[PDB]
């Protein structure tokens, strides 16, 4: 039983911390504000069971940037590869990822 | 080393479970208890948490740590090798999850785990004028109206129950 | 639009250092003396940076 | 004398807001050429 | 960085005065003391009460937390709100010590 | 260069509170129409060193311990948390500039009851114990005042930034709006060092009797830090000096001026009335001073918003 | 306990599960679970006994342990989902913790080992209250949830309920241990069609109430505890007796009761989605509820058991104790059978 | 996902295992009780201060609040226990069988 | 009314304080004619950066400058 | 008489008044004879290692003014 008295009253008791795009002081937007408005203009009205595979893409996205597993493993691949290729000497890193660079502004 | 820091304290942090888990005695394991809080905090503020940790502080540990060890201390009168076996067999369990995770980058116990430090997970901007979570916490006050009322509603009856229960009559 | 801004700002600058150096000078040394950069602290180098500036430009 | 000198406080903080707002285009303009700077040269070593 | 250096340093030199004073009289050699308190050696009776002023510490020291992001939170914009959560939260503050006080709660530790 | 500076904090604390023993008995001497120390060195400055060198060759004392561990740990964590105490306090500068110093400071005093609770279970004496729990709490009573009068004073402050406490203070004394709230605060912190009149370690026992001459010393002189820092800390509060960014020196010498005539005046209350029954600060705390602070919390929680005067966030 | 403070008691209790009825966030769920554990304590401690505080004592380490994994099962959706509605859970982790948090709250087997002991320590109201409004909240996040709960991990829990429930009340005869294991049999049965059909779950559910409070409103009114204490009702009060036997008869499910109405609608929902096996195994083994039902109803009404002198004592006084809705609660467990497709208005 | 998450989840089990495991205490019990909820603090707030998400930085405090006053409950019925009994050994409450 | 005040101030002076500071921060910002002007200095303060609008061609409200007349003004607070 | 106790007072204030005095000179000394750069929000530190990294020298304090521009 989901008796919507907030709904039927026209009340908020907590709706307001809801969601991550949800107004927020002094107009902080989440890391992750845009996916998940995207995601809920997606999935919105039309049902779970049809949100669950109209909107994979949006929810695959913006679970990607809650959580940021393909973004690590794509940086553990460059960053092992980089370190075998320094352990076997075919490469070297350049002067601006030495620290020796006089950064830009 | 120090990229891994906070991963570190967390290291120090489960080890601290395992010292109030195994259950040596209630004294000891608050002791525990009191150390793994305040490397919890220290987990906190290196992620910007000051207020959220010096609650850690405050309230769980200067706050109910206390109530805990005053209650403990009025009890188990003042004066084991399955307290020793559990400490060692968590240590060794957290020992292994270190070394795979650190051979391997990556690790799988229930969620897949990244074994970068997680230094890498963070915003490069800046917040201007204020503490995000500082202006989060203040709006409990001007958005969060139901749960103030719910929450103080809450611990008001929660004096009384406390005086209901320890009465007897 | 980004790069036109550090075109501007530059022209702001160079005007300055064409007119009014010294009270500009002064000014941001006793601003860049303080720990959090009070404005408060130097409202006559202030005073008199505005008064070259509104003079002379 | 704390009405008066926190009003001149919130005056204070006023300025120095719109000392922050004034600069922070040129702030914004230099953030985004500092991080397409980073993302360039970490595409140009993932490359090589 | 600095503030754990300087916790460092403080529990540091907390533990060296520590070891000095535990460590520097037992180079003497001064005597072996045979040396065979208020109650004997009945056991500590319990007291209700220092344990009901240690709970109601706990529950108001929770009041407290909630109470602790007034000096932040006057700063918003919903101003007639704020006010009137941070005076309810004070007066349920005061109707916990209220009731505390009518069931007799602080008393003999008033 | 840091390091320089954290021993030239804690030495001088060291220091300040070896001359304050002396300063009390001096000072408890001649209010008691008699003298003070002036034999041992000239006006007695050397009988600080005297009693420290003294207690560090007495014979230890020896007890059977109910734990060993925490028997070494309740010194430790006191003098370490009444070193830790220092370090936001600024005074015109702290050692470490915080955002969150008084809410940092309100923590690591409320952490400071560990010491007497794992002391007096420590101990094997059970009237040890019963001090102890005693000891703890009269302490954590009293924090509930020292929170909500200190929150009720930041009200004002607009942060809980130590340094922006000078900026709060320039134009007045804090203690004109807020005397109330400074002398349930003082009185307050009076009740938190275990001071008199609210010494009941010494009423008729103490949580660490069982300790030896070196470790009680170490107790006592985290005691005695625990003294000057917070009536450096009720300077701060309420009695804010001027301060010439330029001239550091003068908000210095104005603080320290302010600090010893505040701890004189804890030395002046021990010298003139008799000790609280132990029901008798209870009463004060739960049913005096705290109904006045949450009444003065509502006050100024409503005050900034009917005057218009709500102190900057920065 | 003092009235008012009784009433303050009662409605924070009412208000914790309202506040879980109506709530869109999860930390207000959690909110409401803690202020109903917190506000009912107290009146299971109602009489000051041991057994009362022993209770109490298991109550809230069962309750404290599903709040701890209720909350982890929400911040395990707030890491695959970043955010909090109470809707679907984002993450099967995150369902099977809140699935066994509920099954904790509910008292459902394996987790059940708490509902006899419990229901025994306290009073007939407080257990009342235990066996018939402690149920509306979990069942209400369960009810909202569905689309992410474990099938195989539900039917799970609802046949071992059953079996367990059947067999725990054959060797009772402390009457608030049979009706705690008449309990978890009866929530074996409302969570077995929950996936199926949930209006089905809520019909199951306010019959369930309606008989357990027509069972309790019986033995506050005769004051019995026991079985062999009940069977002198007749001795007492012949009309207990036969409210007791139509009562026990419904509980049963025998036909043409209205305890038949629920588990008949279940077996209605559950032929439909090709289940067959399961809803024959439930229904014989609700024969074994049946059986000490029965047990009951031939201590109490079929026959006469000896009584006591002092019994002539009691026949010279009516009963003073307020019977409330008795009669309303006795018609409506019993002859609502002919109204069964009044069943929609929970649609 | 993130390293430090593994650690919390792992200290929430390590608590959790501790609680569903009792000796003799009923305040071991009680303390692994509380640890679960600091590694639900912990986990909450790593995961809050991360996502950037404001309006729930409010919400470990609440995690806290009403969790303590049912540490303090908690306490009361030990207490209760060690009234009845002298020690909150867990073996002394079984009258509940019979 | 009067009698059982002078009682109670007789009796309890602490907690006749107490209630009467109490009521005073109940009633008092109700009736203060300066509680409009913390809510007007709160919404002065300007913590996020003022996101300009697309000038469509009708915003007659709406400057070009900071130091254009129209738009919000702070006068007020600077005099008071 | 009374002033007997005053050798003692200025002992302990003078040890008092050590910590403060070293702060400030040490601040003035590691910062270019300025305070410490007072970083407690994200914008402040913004511009702060905005300044190490105009200076040149890897040092915040360093100042840059319109000489560095032409
Ligand atoms: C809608 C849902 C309603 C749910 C039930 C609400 C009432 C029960 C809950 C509270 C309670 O216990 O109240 C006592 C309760 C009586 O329960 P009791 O004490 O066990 O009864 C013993 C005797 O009645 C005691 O008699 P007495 O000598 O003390 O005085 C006679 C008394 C005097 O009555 C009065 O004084 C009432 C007038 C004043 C009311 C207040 C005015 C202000 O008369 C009655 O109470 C007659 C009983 C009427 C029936 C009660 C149940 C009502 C129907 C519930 C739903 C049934 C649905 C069936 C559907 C089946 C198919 C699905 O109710 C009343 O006293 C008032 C009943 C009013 C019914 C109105 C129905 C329509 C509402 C719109
Ligand atoms: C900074 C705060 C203050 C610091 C501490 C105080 C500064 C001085 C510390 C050193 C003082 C001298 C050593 C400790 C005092 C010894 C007293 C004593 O009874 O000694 C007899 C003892 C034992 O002598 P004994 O053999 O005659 O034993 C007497 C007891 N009978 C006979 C019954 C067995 O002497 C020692 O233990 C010698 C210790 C080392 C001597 C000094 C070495 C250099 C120190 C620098
Ligand atoms: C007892 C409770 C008394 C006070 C109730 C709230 C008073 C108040 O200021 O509400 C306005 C506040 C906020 O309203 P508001 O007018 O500030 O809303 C503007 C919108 N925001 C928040 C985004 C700025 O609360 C509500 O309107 C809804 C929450 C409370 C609803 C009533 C709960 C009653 C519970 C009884 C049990
Ligand atoms: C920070 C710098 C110093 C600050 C000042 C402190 C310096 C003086 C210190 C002297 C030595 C004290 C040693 C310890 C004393 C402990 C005993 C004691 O005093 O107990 C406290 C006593 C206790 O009194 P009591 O216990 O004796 O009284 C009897 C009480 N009953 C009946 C319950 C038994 O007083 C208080 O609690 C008052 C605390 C301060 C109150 C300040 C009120 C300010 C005015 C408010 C407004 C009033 C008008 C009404 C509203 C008008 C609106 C327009
Ligand atoms: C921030 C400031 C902190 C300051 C802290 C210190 C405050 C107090 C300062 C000291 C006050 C005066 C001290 C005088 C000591 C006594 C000197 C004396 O007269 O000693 C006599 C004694 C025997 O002499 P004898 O030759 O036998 O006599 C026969 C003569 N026909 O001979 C002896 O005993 C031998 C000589 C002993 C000398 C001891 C001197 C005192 C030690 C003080 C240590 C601290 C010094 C300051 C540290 C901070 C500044 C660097
Ligand atoms: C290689 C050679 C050295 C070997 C190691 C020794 C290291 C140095 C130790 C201190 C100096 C050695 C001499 C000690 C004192 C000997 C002389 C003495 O006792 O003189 C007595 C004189 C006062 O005369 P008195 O007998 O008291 O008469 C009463 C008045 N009618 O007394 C006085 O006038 C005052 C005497 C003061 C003693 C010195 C000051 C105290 C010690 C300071 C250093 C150690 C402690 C540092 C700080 C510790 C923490 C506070
Ligand atoms: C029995 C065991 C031993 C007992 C004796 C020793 C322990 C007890 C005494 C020491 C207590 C340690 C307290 C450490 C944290 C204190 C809170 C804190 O860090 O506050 C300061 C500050 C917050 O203010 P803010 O300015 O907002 O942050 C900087 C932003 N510019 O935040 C900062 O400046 C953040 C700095 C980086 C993060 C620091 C993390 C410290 C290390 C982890 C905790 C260590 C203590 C663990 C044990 C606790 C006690 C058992
Ligand atoms: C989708 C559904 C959504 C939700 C819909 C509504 C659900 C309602 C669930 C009802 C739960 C009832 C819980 C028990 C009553 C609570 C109040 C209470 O404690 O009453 C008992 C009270 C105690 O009095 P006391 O003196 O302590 O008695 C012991 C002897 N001295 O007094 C007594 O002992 C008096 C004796 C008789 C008490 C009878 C109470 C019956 C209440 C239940 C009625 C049936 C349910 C309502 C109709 C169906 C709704 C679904
Ligand atoms: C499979 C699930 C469990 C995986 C971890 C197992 C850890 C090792 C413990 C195995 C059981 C040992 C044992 O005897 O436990 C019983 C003990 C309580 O019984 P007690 O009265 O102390 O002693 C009588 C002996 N049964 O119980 C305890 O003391 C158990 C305390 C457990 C605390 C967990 C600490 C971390 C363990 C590893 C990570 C999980
Ligand atoms: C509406 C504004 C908000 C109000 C709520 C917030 C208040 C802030 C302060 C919090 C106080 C919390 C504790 C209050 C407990 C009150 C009950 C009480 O103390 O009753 C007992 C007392 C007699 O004391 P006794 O029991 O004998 O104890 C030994 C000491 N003699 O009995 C008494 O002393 C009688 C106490 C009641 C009479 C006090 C009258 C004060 C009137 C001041 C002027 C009106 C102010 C406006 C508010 C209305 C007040 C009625
Ligand atoms: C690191 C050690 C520094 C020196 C020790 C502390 C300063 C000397 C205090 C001596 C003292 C005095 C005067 C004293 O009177 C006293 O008794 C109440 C003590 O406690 C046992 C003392 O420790």
């Amino acid at each position: 039983p989901f008796f919507d008295v907030q709904k039927k009253l026209g009340v908020d008791l907590d709706h307001w911390m809801t969601i991550q795009s949800a107004e927020q002081p002094h107009r902080i937007p989440a890391r992750c504000h845009a996916f998940e408005k995207e995601w809920i203009e997606c999935a919105h009205g039309i049902g779970s069971i049809r949100a669950e595979k109209e909107c994979k893409i949006e929810f695959e996205d913006f679970r990607e940037c809650l959580l940021r597993q393909k973004t690590m493993k794509r940086l553990n691949a460059i960053k092992r590869q980089r370190d075998k290729l320094i352990k076997e000497g075919k490469y070297t890193p350049p002067p601006h990822h030495s620290g020796q660079e006089d950064l830009r502004p | 080393m120090m990229t891994y820091i906070v991963f570190i304290l967390s290291i120090i942090f489960v080890m601290g479970f395992v010292g109030f888990s195994s259950k040596p005695s209630p004294i000891y394991g608050g002791l525990g208890l009191i150390v793994s809080g305040g490397v919890g905090c220290g987990i906190v503020l290196n992620f910007g948490g000051s207020f959220l940790g010096l609650m850690v502080f405050l309230i769980y540990l200067g706050g109910m740590m206390v109530v805990f060890g005053y209650t403990t201390a009025m009890a188990t009168e003042q004066y084991n090798k399955v307290v020793l076996g559990t400490f060692i067999t968590g240590l060794l369990m957290e020992f292994l999850m270190v070394y795979y995770v650190l051979k391997d980058k990556e690790v799988e116990i229930v969620f897949k785990f990244n074994g970068m430090g997680d230094w890498v997970i963070y915003d490069t901007g800046d917040s201007g004028f204020f503490s995000e979570e500082a202006m989060g916490i203040a709006a409990l006050y001007s958005y969060g109206t139901w749960l103030v009322i719910v929450t103080g509603w809450s611990l008001l009856i929660g004096v009384v129950v406390i005086m209901e229960i320890t009465r007897g009559n | 639009e980004g790069k036109l801004v550090n075109q501007c700002a530059l022209e702001f600058f160079r005007q300055i250092k064409r007119h009014c150096a010294e009270p500009f000078t002064e000014y941001w040394t006793c601003i860049d003396y303080s720990g959090l950069q009070l404005f408060r602290r130097c409202r006559k180098e202030q005073a008199q940076f505005d008064k070259c500036v509104l003079d002379k430009l | 004398s704390m009405m008066r000198w926190n009003r001149e406080r919130r005056r204070l903080q006023i300025e120095d807001f719109e000392a922050r707002i004034a600069l922070m285009p040129l702030l914004q303009a230099e953030k985004d050429r500092r991080v397409l700077q980073m993302l360039r040269e970490n595409l140009e070593e993932e490359a090589t | 960085m600095n503030l754990m250096i300087t916790l460092l340093t403080n529990f540091t030199l907390a533990t060296l005065l520590v070891t000095i004073a535990f460590w520097l009289p037992q180079l003497n050699v001064y005597s072996e003391k045979t040396s065979p308190d208020p109650m004997g050696s009945a056991r500590l009776p319990f007291s209700m009460k220092f344990f009901l002023v240690a709970i109601t510490f706990l529950l108001f020291d929770l009041e407290i937390a909630l109470l602790l992001p007034l000096p932040w939170a006057s700063q918003t914009t919903n101003l007639n709100t704020m006010l009137t959560m941070a005076l309810l939260l004070i007066f349920l503050l005061a109707v916990s010590l209220a009731y505390e006080w009518t069931q007799k709660g602080l008393e003999w530790t008033e | 260069m840091f390091m320089i500076n954290v021993l030239t904090l804690i030495i001088p604390i060291l220091l300040a509170v070896a001359f304050l023993t002396l300063v009390e008995r001096k000072v408890l001497g001649y209010m008691q129409f008699r003298k003070g120390p002036n034999v041992v060195g000239p006006y007695g400055l050397l009988q600080p060193i005297a009693d420290a060198i003294k207690l560090f060759i007495k014979e230890p004392l020896r007890p059977a311990t109910s734990s060993i561990s925490m028997f070494i740990l309740a010194p430790i964590l006191a003098l370490t948390l009444a070193l830790t105490m220092w370090i936001p306090l600024p005074m015109p500068y702290p050692l470490i500039n915080m955002n969150l110093g008084v809410l940092f400071m309100l923590a690591m005093s409320s952490l400071a009851v560990y010491s007497i609770l794992w002391s007096g279970w420590a101990s094997n004496s059970k009237y040890a114990l019963i001090g102890a729990l005693r000891a703890v709490a009269q302490t954590i009573s009293y924090e509930v005042t020292l929170a909500i009068i200190l929150l009720s004073v930041l009200l004002m402050n607009g942060s809980f930034t130590l340094s922006t406490l000078i900026i709060t203070q320039e134009q007045v004394w804090l203690i004109f709006p807020a005397w109330p709230l400074a002398m349930m605060w003082f009185i307050s912190t009076l009740a938190e060092t275990n001071r008199a009149p609210f010494d009941l370690t010494e009423g008729e026992s103490g949580f660490n009797v069982e300790y030896a001459a070196g470790p009680f010393a170490l107790f006592f002189m985290a005691e005695y830090a625990n003294i000057i820092m917070m009536n450096i800390f009720t300077t701060t509060l309420f009695l804010g000096a001027f301060h010439n960014p330029y001239m550091p020196e003068l908000y210095t010498i104005n603080f320290t001026i302010k600090s010893l005539l505040l701890s004189i005046t804890f030395l002046w209350i021990r010298a003139s009335y008799p000790r609280f029954r132990y029901d008798q600060l209870m009463h004060l705390l739960w049913k005096n001073f705290l109904p006045l602070t949450l009444a003065l919390c509502m006050w100024h929680v409503s005050l900034p918003i009917l005057l218009s005067s709500i102190p900057p966030q920065t | 306990m003092n009235p008012i403070i009784l009433i303050i008691i009662l409605m924070t209790v009412m208000l914790g599960t309202i506040i879980v009825m109506i709530s869109t966030h999860w930390l207000l769920i959690w909110i409401g679970f803690e202020m109903n554990m917190l506000a009912i304590i107290p009146i299971m401690m109602k009489k000051h006994n041991p057994r009362a505080t022993e209770a109490s004592t298991k109550y809230f380490l069962t309750q404290s342990t599903a709040s701890m994994l209720l909350m982890m099962a929400i911040i395990i959706n707030l890491m695959f989902s970043g955010q909090w509605t109470v809707m679907k859970l984002f993450n099967p982790m995150a369902s099977m913790l809140m699935t066994m948090a509920l099954a904790m709250k509910l008292g459902m087997a394996p987790f059940h080992f708490w509902v006899p002991e419990v229901t025994q320590g306290i009073p007939l109201s407080s257990g009342l209250i235990l066996l018939t409004w402690q149920k509306l909240a979990p069942m209400s996040v369960l009810y909202q949830i569905l689309p992410s709960i474990n099938l195989d991990l539900i039917l799970t829990l609802s046949i071992l309920s059953i079996t367990i429930g059947g067999w725990g009340g054959l060797n009772q005869t402390q009457l608030r241990k049979i009706m705690a294991y008449s309990s978890i049999a009866h929530m074996g049965w409302m969570t077995a069609v929950l996936l199926y059909n949930p209006t089905m779950t809520l019909l199951n559910l306010i019959i369930y109430i309606i008989m357990t409070s027509t069972m309790f409103t019986l033995f506050m009114a005769n004051s019995t505890t026991t079985t062999l204490s009940l069977s002198h009702t007749w001795n007492k009060a012949p009309i207990m007796t036969i409210l007791v036997l139509i009562t026990l008869l419904s509980m049963g499910g025998l036909p043409p009761l209205s305890g038949f109405m629920p588990k008949w609608m279940i077996i209605q929902e559950m032929t439909k989605n090709d289940s067959i096996i399961l809803p024959t195994l439930m229904a014989i083994t609700a024969l074994l509820n049946l059986y000490f039902y029965m047990r009951l109803t031939y201590s109490t009404a079929l026959t006469m058991f000896p009584s006591t002198n002092n019994m002539k004592m009691k026949w010279q006084f009516p009963t003073t104790k307020r019977m409330t809705l008795l009669p309303t609660m006795t018609v409506l467990s019993t002859m609502l059978l002919p109204l069964t497709p009044i069943l929609s208005i929970l649609e | 996902m993130s390293l430090v998450y593994m650690n919390i989840m792992m200290a929430f089990t390590v608590s959790l295992t501790g609680l569903l495991m009792y000796r003799s205490h009923l305040m071991s019990s009680l303390l692994c009780l509380e640890g679960m909820m600091l590694s639900l603090f912990i986990l909450a707030t790593l995961m809050i201060l991360n996502s950037h998400f404001t309006l729930a930085s409010m919400m470990p405090i609440i995690l806290l609040v009403f969790a303590a006053c049912e540490a303090a409950l908690g306490l009361s019925l030990l207490v209760m226990v060690s009234n009845t009994y002298g020690t909150d050994y867990v073996q002394n409450l079984n009258l509940l069988q019979c | 009314v009067a009698a059982f005040l002078k009682n109670v101030w007789a009796k309890e002076p602490v907690l006749v304080a107490s209630f009467a500071i109490a009521g005073l921060a109940v009633i008092l910002p109700t009736l203060s004619p300066y509680t409009k002007y913390s809510l007007m200095i709160n919404r002065a303060t300007p913590y996020n950066y003022p996101v300009p609008l697309r000038d469509d061609g009708n915003m007659p409200d709406v400057p070009s400058h900071p130091q254009d007349p129209q738009g919000p003004s702070l006068e007020w607070l600077k005099r008071l | 008489m009374w002033f007997e106790v005053l050798p003692g007072i200025a002992v302990m204030g003078v040890c008092l008044f050590i910590p403060g005095m070293a702060t400030a000179r040490i601040h003035r000394f590691s910062n270019g004879g300025r305070e410490k750069r007072v970083a407690h929000y994200s914008y402040q530190w913004y511009l702060m290692e905005r300044d190490r990294r105009v200076s040149g020298v890897n040092r915040y304090y360093v100042s840059k003014g319109l000489e560095n521009i032409d």
